[PDB]
RNA sequence: AUGGUAGGAUAGUGGCCUACCAUGGUUUCAACGGGUAACGGAGAGGGAGCCUGAGAAACGG
RNA sequence: AUACAGUGAAACUGCGAAGCUCAUUAAAUCAGUUAUCGUUUAUUUGAUAGUUACAUGGUAUAACUGUGGUAAUUCUAGAGCUAAUACAUGCAAUCUCGACCCUUUGGAAGAGAUGUAUUUAUUAG
């Protein structure tokens, strides 16, 4: 299919339902389409920059938009989570991050905090000829990557030049950010990992409150150590 | 051609390359079948005559296709006359890669095995005796450092190869290349029955002066505990009975040893008498070096599993060395004696305790019992002398840990445990211990109540024991933790054992021996090691070693309690909530097992 | 061993004829995972079974469940019974009912009618066969 | 029809198909069959065969 | 614009062509979920291939020119042209062990080593 309607739209855009017909639909990228942001939502109806598709595409046309310090000139590219969005004509920087509501907010950065970003690493394997990578939640893959790298760790990747230039074990103590299910958003320290081997693991999280939740490790992204976010949080 | 021209130079270089290989191909494969006597001067001209001067420069690292040329030469009789030319030039070429100091195990080992070679391979001619000559005196001479640098079991056996056939052709028959072949064999000592072949041969057929062999004759005496098997006992003891009629001074320890090793089973009545030999005037009478290889066939014989006559005769035939000792006029003649029963009694007495049989445990137990009671000039055991009272019987504790009944056994074990402070701190790790532990593990239930009144003991010894052997015996244990199942709930009770006297040292500092004065760095050990493996191993999900894990927790209170305070904040929730998670199982029995640990806990 | 037309072999084991280091055919082996020790009969085995979940081409993955042997006539697979009580609202009252599920067996496994054996999940080795027997008792 | 071994087909697992072998598999815990406010999935003149494409047995040929 | 160079019909290439009307079916439709270590996948995104040439041929024709048949069609034959991201063909480097320990980063004798895709067998993992 290649129409979306408007309340078939998943919930996260925060876009209101009357407003027409169809709704775009995220085209192939990075992310997946259930946890993307097309760059016409981003630009229409969060910044209002723009008021119609029309002049979204104008926007784009003027090169004046780069994701992840690149140049994207589709107006339905799927912008996601960890994903730097620059506006050199404006002088904005802009870091996607769920919200404890659930949705993408529109959070202002640093340079230095544009000019790199975060990816959990999804899988760690030998390529051809004996060169090991590493492939992360945004489908980057990474050559010749630290050995102490593994799967769940997050690697922080400088956008300029794509390479790792730290990285994160995921370990009980760690800080966490909830990709999914209900908890989606919210931030915490491990406590303890629950393996089921064949089924899917459980990972349980304090937060700053004490309060204490069960998630999936699927939806369980390490943003840093308790009190040292390598991020700027909303 | 001059260095401008680079690419013919390069081209030219690979055909030199590529016909090298040719001719390294062409004489593998028809170099036997294919007469070469026409071509043999033109061959070695052109080819080996240009460069034999650099070639031990240019061969070191691994082994090419114009050295593999002079290997086959020197395998193949009928070529021969390659090496024959020029006075040995090619031949003095292999030899000058092995003198050179950068040469590498890859390529020894082919000129080696080639120089086996040639040794094994007679030929008819005057150049033939020469070049055996040059061959044999330059690798005796650089035997001894080739060994070192070879890294391969394989290249150690050529080595012996090689040297087997210098003893068998008879160039040992020369002093000079005797002493550099016993030279070569001490490197080797510093496959097992070449070597024992070897020095038979070459210490067979002729002389040798005491200072010579003095060093073998302790470490091939050294060997017989060693040894097991009767091809490999036997071996020695013609060597023995060899070096015997070499010295005349050994000649009477041969024989003994000789009587004492016996083969395909031992000669029991002349063995008995040996011992009654030595036991009436013959053990005042031997020396030091006779009692070298005699202690190293008493500990073959204690530690034999089927024979009993053999071993209380050992036994009691060690007891006679400390007798011996203390028939010393001084400590002078006696320390040499006493180092020697340091080095080589104290280490197998350890692992005797640790023998699982309880025979060959108990002959052990009586070795240590007989020399705390005599002390004269063995100062090391005055403390456990001072747990003996004297040796009074039913206070010297060494009968009663091995007396027939078992009641006996475990009063032994409790007044060994109130009586541990007195001790010192070495004697009870590397004794006691060790002869007391095994009734921890023990499956037998008659010793059930022994082993109860064991780990009370040991807690009680862990108390008065030295700091670096209590951690190393508390790592063990947590190993036994996740090595041993059977253990499990034998380790898990006694790593609680163990965790009480490192609390109550912890408490009196805020005891352990030699104890360290700052508290952070025990702190940290229970942080990194003790907390975080035995936390994981509580919280791991096994039902069906959920209630043999639950002491674990009284283990984990005890080791934070000794902790900082801001520790016991950081540590005690994990724990607790760990126990209260195991309390919220729905199992009653399980409850209860929570409910009276926590009770403990509280 | 030997009771096809076909020669029953482990795919891509070779055993060296020339050689001869070893009387015993090179025999390759895996663990399940999951906790679940793998048999040494199978591993000290003779058997050739490409289902086995130890020495097979098959991947234990997915639900494991627990049931009784009901059947075991059929030649490497067996008939398990599993019970349980379905909630009806409209009386709010409990009614038993049973499912019957073909489960593969390994060779390496005794299994009896009336014992409780433990299935994994796998891929679809017939048609009605899509676990594999990986614990008895 | 239930399963085993080997092969054929298949992006592929798989009686999906084929050669041999054992008589099995569900069911009174409701199998199988019947009725229904179960609008509360098919073709492009009718059946058969074939062609392209990443995606069709194509409202194309 | 002395090869042409703007625009550009036709033709050859490239990409895409994926509402109606009848019947009716009880968890075989459908909805939720799990797995694909059992799988194909245009496109998007990121990585990824040192192993005659100052440029080969018609082994080529359309469009186009011209000659005709047929009642006649997105019906036709003969003759003559000319192109490609169409069709076939196809071409004096690098890295190691490194003596000399010469100079003690360093040069360096010599010894070596060096695509990918399919299928089969084998070895390590």
């Amino acid at each position: 299919k290649k129409h979306l309607k408007r309340l078939a739209a998943p919930h996260h855009w925060l876009l209101d339902k009357l407003s027409g017909c169809y709704a775009p639909r995220p085209s192939a990228g990075p992310h997946k389409l259930r946890e993307s942001l097309p760059l016409i939502v981003f630009l229409r109806n969060r910044l209002k920059y723009a008021l119609n598709g029309r002049e979204v595409k104008a926007i784009l046309m003027q090169r004046h938009v780069k994701v992840d310090g690149k140049v994207r000139t589709d107006t339905t590219y799927p912008a996601g989570f960890m994903d730097v969005i620059t506006l050199d004509a404006t002088n904005e920087n802009f870091r996607l991050v769920y919200d404890v509501k659930g949705r993408f907010a529109v959070h202002r950065i640093t340079d230095e905090e544009a000019s790199y970003k975060l990816g959990k690493v999804k899988k760690v394997q030998l390529g051809k000829k004996g060169v090991p990578y590493v492939v992360t939640h945004d489908g980057r893959t990474i050559r010749y990557p630290d050995p102490n790298i593994k799967v769940n760790d997050t690697v922080k990747i400088d956008l300029a030049s794509g390479k790792i230039t730290d990285f994160i074990k995921f370990d009980a103590g760690k800080l966490v950010y909830v990709t999914g299910g209900r908890n989606l958003g919210r931030i915490g320290t491990i406590v303890h990992k629950e393996r089921h081997d064949g089924g899917f693991d459980l990972v349980h999280i304090k937060d700053s409150l004490d309060n204490t939740f069960v998630t999936r490790l699927n939806n369980v992204f390490v943003i840093g150590e308790q009190g040292k976010p390598y991020i700027s949080l909303p | 051609e001059s260095t401008e021209e680079v690419h013919l130079r390069k081209m030219a270089s690979n055909l030199r390359q590529q016909g090298l290989k040719c001719l390294s191909s062409v004489f593998e494969f028809v170099g036997n079948t294919f007469d070469w006597s026409t071509s043999m001067e033109d061959i070695y001209a052109v080819v080996v005559k240009p460069r034999i001067s650099h070639f031990s420069d240019e061969n070191l690292q691994q082994p090419s296709s114009l050295l593999r040329l002079f290997l086959y030469w020197a395998h193949n009789p009928s070529l021969y006359q390659f090496l024959y030319y020029d006075e040995f030039a090619t031949a003095t070429a292999l030899m000058d890669t092995i003198s050179n100091q950068h040469v590498k195990e890859a390529v020894i080992g082919p000129i080696i095995e080639a120089a086996d070679s040639i040794i094994r391979n007679p030929v008819n001619d005057d150049h033939y005796v020469d070049l055996v000559t040059l061959i044999c005196t330059s690798c005796l001479k650089i035997l001894p450092s080739l060994y070192v640098k070879l890294s391969d079991s394989n290249s150690i056996s050529t080595f012996l190869n090689l040297l087997v056939s210098i003893t068998e052709m008879g160039f040992i028959q020369d002093d000079h290349v005797r002493s550099r072949l016993i030279s070569s064999l001490i490197s080797i000592l510093k496959d097992t029955q070449k070597i024992l072949k070897i020095l038979k041969l070459i210490v067979f057929n002729y002389n040798c002066s005491w200072s010579d062999i003095e060093e073998l004759y302790t470490t091939i005496s050294s060997l017989f505990k060693t040894f097991d098997e009767r091809n490999l006992r036997v071996s020695l003891t013609e060597l023995f009975i060899e070096l015997g009629r070499k010295v005349p001074e050994l000649e009477s320890i041969s024989k003994l040893v000789a009587d004492l090793n016996s083969y395909h089973e031992y000669d029991f009545p002349r063995i008995l008498s040996t011992f009654k030999g030595l036991i009436e005037d013959g053990y005042k009478s031997y020396s030091e070096l006779e009692w070298l290889p005699l202690l190293f066939t008493f500990l073959h014989f204690i530690n034999n599993k089927e024979e009993l006559a053999l071993r209380t005769n050992a036994s009691h035939a060690i007891m006679k060395f400390i007798d011996f000792i203390n028939e010393k006029p001084n400590l002078n003649e006696a320390s040499k004696s006493i180092s020697m029963l340091k080095d080589i009694l104290l280490p197998n007495i350890r692992i005797g305790l640790r023998d699982s049989l309880e025979e060959v445990q108990s002959e052990y137990v009586s070795v240590l019992s007989y020399m705390v009671k005599n002390t004269k000039y063995f100062t090391d055991f005055e403390d456990m002398a001072i747990l003996l009272y004297n040796g009074d019987e039913e206070a010297d504790f060494f009968t009663n840990v091995n007396h027939i009944q078992l009641h006996r056994r475990q009063r032994a074990i409790k007044r060994l445990g109130e009586h541990a402070h007195q001790l010192k701190d070495n004697s009870i790790s590397h004794y006691l211990i060790p002869m007391i532990e095994h009734y921890v593990f023990s499956d037998d239930e008659r010793y059930r109540n022994i082993g109860n009144e064991t780990q009370i003991a040991i807690g009680g010894l862990a108390q008065h024991m030295s700091w670096n052997q209590y951690k190393a015996l508390l790592r063990r244990y947590i190993s036994m933790l996740k090595t041993k199942p059977n253990q499990m709930k034998q380790a898990v009770q006694l790593i609680v054992q163990l965790s009480v006297p490192l609390r109550e040292t912890l408490r009196i500092v805020r005891t352990l021996s030699k104890f360290p004065s700052n508290l952070d760095e025990p702190s940290n050990f229970i942080k990194q090691e003790l907390y975080p493996t035995l936390s994981k191993i509580l919280g791991t999900r096994d039902d069906e070693t959920i209630i043999e894990r639950m002491p674990i927790a009284e283990a984990l209170v005890n080791i934070v309690l000794g902790l900082t305070n801001d520790d016991i904040t950081n540590f005690l929730p994990s724990i607790l909530t760990n126990i209260c998670q195991v309390l919220r199982s729905k199992s009653e029995e399980l409850r209860d097992a929570v409910r009276v640990t926590l009770g403990k806990i509280s | 061993v030997q009771s096809e037309r076909a020669f029953q072999k482990q795919p891509h084991i070779f055993n060296n004829p020339k050689v001869k280091t070893s009387k015993r055919t090179k025999r390759w082996y895996k663990n399940a995972g999951l906790g679940f020790k793998t048999p040494k009969t199978a591993i000290e085995g003779s058997y050739i079974d490409k289902k086995c979940p130890f020495t097979g081409l098959v991947s234990i993955r997915g639900k494991i469940l627990t049931g009784t042997v009901v059947s075991t006539k059929m030649h490497r697979t067996i008939v398990i019974r599993r019970a349980y009580l379905h909630y009806i609202p409209k009386y709010n009252r409990y009614e038993k009912r049973h499912k019957n599920v073909p489960v593969h067996v390994s060779p390496a496994f005794r299994v009896q009618v009336g014992d409780i054996v433990t299935v994994g999940q796998c891929r679809p080795i017939s048609k009605t066969v899509r676990f594999n027997v990986v614990k008895v008792s």
